[PDB]
């Protein structure tokens, strides 16, 4: 509506018979290739990421927000549990820190 | 086929230039609009030869290849519930020739000046813009419309719009099956009511 | 505007009226100055038609 | 009666007491040979719609005229043959040469054809392309997060007033 991408803001101009609105927008560029998981067992019990996504460099796996990579460790206060984890799918085991 | 007539309208004025530049407007407005509606995304996304989308069943919104069109199964069905004229933009002056013109209705049109032009997209370009548009928010969600597509497993996707609606992503995880068998019978349920007569 | 609308009583607002007409004054005539009168005689009073 | 068309037998049957015969509109679609008593269907000769394609003139002076409702596949209905024939759902193009590569439309000629001025510069038609092919590598165990972000100004004009007109009827109808 506003513009192509993430709308920021718009600045308006005039012109004969109309407007020209400047739609400016936040464009992700460049992105890396990473595997993921839904939640990860720490000690049989499932956690989720509150407003996050988790993800894997490699050997070690961290949680960051989807639209930008801040990669960061996973600890309680970055993670919400519900339930064991013998019903969630592609769960992987991992430990969450606890601060 | 007059030309006492003819040269009789050339002095009464010249208001079917006008006339003709309306129904140019109109047809250009329509072709604009086709584009604006479909035409949304450059490049073309082609849905992957794997199909593990966490349990959900894209098989009758997707393509099919085995047809001359690329077609999906839920798109045939809507076609042939929509009946055009003739389905066709060339009908050539044999066929309507020989008191088949009084008999057809498009042959009385065109012998009478009245011309229906071709639309700048086929159904099947039309059906290949669609088929990028469900390929490309199957693998990667709304990011495609933001930019460069940008993958992602569909429970996830999913999950993230519960979290849109206001419900925790835990939900979609533990009851993921319940809600794949969910989305597969509604989504039959709407060949049903088409496939059916109504 | 009274009776354009077709009323007695006009709304405020502003209103379109006819353009200024200007009315003629003079009327003149300009035909070539010829004296000579048409051969009515040899075209309707001629024998030998 | 007079008239212009084509004749044709037809299989029509008329009363004796029935000589010309109509249409759904008013207009003499069939007659009866007086001499030969055999029924005639009377068809109008002029048919078919013609397009031009043509590049501001102030570029070239050639041109490229589309026939609708000729298929040149099958003494074609057309004003003047030429050496390079195409032919489209939306009828015989001539004056253009088909080329299989595909570009976006410049000329929208009609159902998926598309010409430009190109090139000894020439007309060509081409079926119009609609986009860049790609793929997404997707996968349930892989998701792609940006690392950079690009901000991006997008212009956006739309009409908002249009010439307002006041007309004098009495100095127009008049004067
Ligand atoms: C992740 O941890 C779970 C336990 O929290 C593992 O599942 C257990 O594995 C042991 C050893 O094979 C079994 O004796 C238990 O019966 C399993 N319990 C459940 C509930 O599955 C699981 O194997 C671990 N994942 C990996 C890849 O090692
Ligand atoms: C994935 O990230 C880990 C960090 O969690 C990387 O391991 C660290 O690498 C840095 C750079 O040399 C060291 O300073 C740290 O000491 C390492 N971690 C630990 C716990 O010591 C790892 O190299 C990354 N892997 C890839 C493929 O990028
Ligand atoms: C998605 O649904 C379609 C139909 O709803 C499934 O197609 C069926 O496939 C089985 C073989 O596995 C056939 O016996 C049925 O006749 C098919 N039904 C059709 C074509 O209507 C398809 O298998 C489903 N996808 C998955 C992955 O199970
Ligand atoms: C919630 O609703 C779902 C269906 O919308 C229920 O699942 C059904 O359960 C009945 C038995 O109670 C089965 O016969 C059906 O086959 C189930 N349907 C599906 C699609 O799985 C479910 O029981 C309801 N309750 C809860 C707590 O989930
Ligand atoms: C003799 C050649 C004169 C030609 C002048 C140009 C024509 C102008 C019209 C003149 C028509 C005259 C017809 C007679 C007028 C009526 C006389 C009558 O009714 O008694
Ligand atoms: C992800 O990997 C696939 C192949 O596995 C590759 O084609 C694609 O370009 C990669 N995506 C990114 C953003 O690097
Ligand atoms: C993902 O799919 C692969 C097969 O391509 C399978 O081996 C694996 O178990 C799947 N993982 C999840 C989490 O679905
Ligand atoms: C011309 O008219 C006069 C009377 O107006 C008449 O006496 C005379 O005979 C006419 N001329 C001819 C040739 O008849
Ligand atoms: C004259 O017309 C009749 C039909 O009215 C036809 O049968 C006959 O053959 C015609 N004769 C000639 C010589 O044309
Ligand atoms: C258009 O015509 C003008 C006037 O002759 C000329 O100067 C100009 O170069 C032309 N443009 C093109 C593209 O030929
Ligand atoms: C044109 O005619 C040929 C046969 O001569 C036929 O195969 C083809 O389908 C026709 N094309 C159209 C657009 O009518
Ligand atoms: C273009 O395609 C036609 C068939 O549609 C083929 O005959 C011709 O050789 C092709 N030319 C090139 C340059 O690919």
């Amino acid at each position: 509506f506003c513009g192509k991408g993430y709308h920021l803001m718009s600045f308006p101009q005039s012109a004969p018979h109309g407007v020209v609105f400047l739609h400016v927008t936040y464009v992700p560029a460049q992105e890396k290739n990473f595997t993921t998981a839904p939640a990860i067992c720490h000690d049989g019990k499932a956690h989720f990421p509150r407003e996050g996504v988790f993800v894997s460099n490699g050997t070690h796996w961290f949680v960051t927000q989807r639209n930008f990579y801040e990669p960061q460790i996973i600890t309680t206060d970055n993670t919400f549990v519900s339930g064991n984890c013998d019903v969630v799918i592609g769960i992987v085991n991992n430990t969450v820190y606890d601060p | 086929d007059s030309t006492e007539c003819s040269n009789l309208l050339l002095q009464y004025g010249s208001f079917c230039t006008q006339l003709n530049r309306a129904l140019t407007g109109i047809a250009v407005e329509q072709d604009k609009n086709t584009q604006e509606v479909f035409a949304q995304v450059k490049q073309i996304y082609k849905t992957p030869p794997i199909k593990d989308f966490g349990g959900f069943n894209f098989s009758q919104i997707l393509p099919d290849p085995s047809k001359p069109s690329k077609r999906s199964f839920i798109e045939d069905l809507l076609f042939n519930k929509v009946t055009l004229a003739d389905a066709g933009f060339i009908k050539q002056y044999g066929d309507c020739l020989g008191d088949i013109a009084a008999r057809d209705l498009i042959c009385a049109q065109k012998f009478n000046g009245l011309t229906v032009l071709p639309p700048l997209l086929t159904d099947e370009m039309i059906a290949q813009y669609t088929s990028a548009l469900l390929a490309g928010t199957i693998t990667s969600g709304w990011t495609f419309g933001a930019g460069a597509a940008l993958q992602i497993p569909f429970a996830m996707q999913m999950a993230y719009r519960f979290n849109g609606i206001g419900v925790t992503q835990n939900v979609l995880y533990e009851n993921q099956k319940l809600i794949a068998n969910q989305f597969n019978s509604a989504i039959g349920k709407i060949q049903d009511s088409l496939s059916s007569t109504a | 505007t009274k009776c354009t609308l077709k009323s007695f009583t006009v709304e405020k607002g502003i209103y379109q009226t006819s353009n200024f007409r200007v009315q003629p004054t003079e009327s003149i005539v300009r035909f070539p100055n010829i004296t000579n009168l048409c051969p009515f005689g040899e075209v309707f009073n001629a024998t030998r038609f | 009666l007079t008239g212009t068309g084509v004749l044709t037998e037809s299989n029509k049957k008329f009363l004796p007491f029935q000589q010309f015969g109509r249409d759904i509109a008013d207009t003499t679609d069939a007659v009866r040979d007086p001499q030969t008593l055999e029924i005639l269907d009377i068809t109008p000769c002029s048919f078919g719609g013609v397009s031009v394609i043509t590049p501001g003139t102030n570029t070239s002076n050639e041109v490229a005229v589309l026939y609708q409702d000729v298929n040149c596949t099958e003494t074609w209905r057309v004003y003047s043959t030429g050496s390079n024939v195409f032919q489209t759902r939306a009828g015989c193009l001539i004056g253009a040469e088909h080329v299989n590569n595909s570009y976006e439309c410049d000329i929208p000629i009609g159902a998926g054809i598309c010409a430009s001025y190109q090139t000894s510069q020439s007309i060509i038609a081409y079926t119009m392309s609609l986009g860049a092919e790609n793929s997404v590598a997707y996968s349930n165990n892989s998701i792609a997060i940006p690392t950079n972000f690009t901000i991006s100004v997008t212009t956006e004009i739309l009409p908002v007033s249009m010439t307002k007109t006041s007309v004098d009827c009495t100095m127009y109808i008049c004067g």
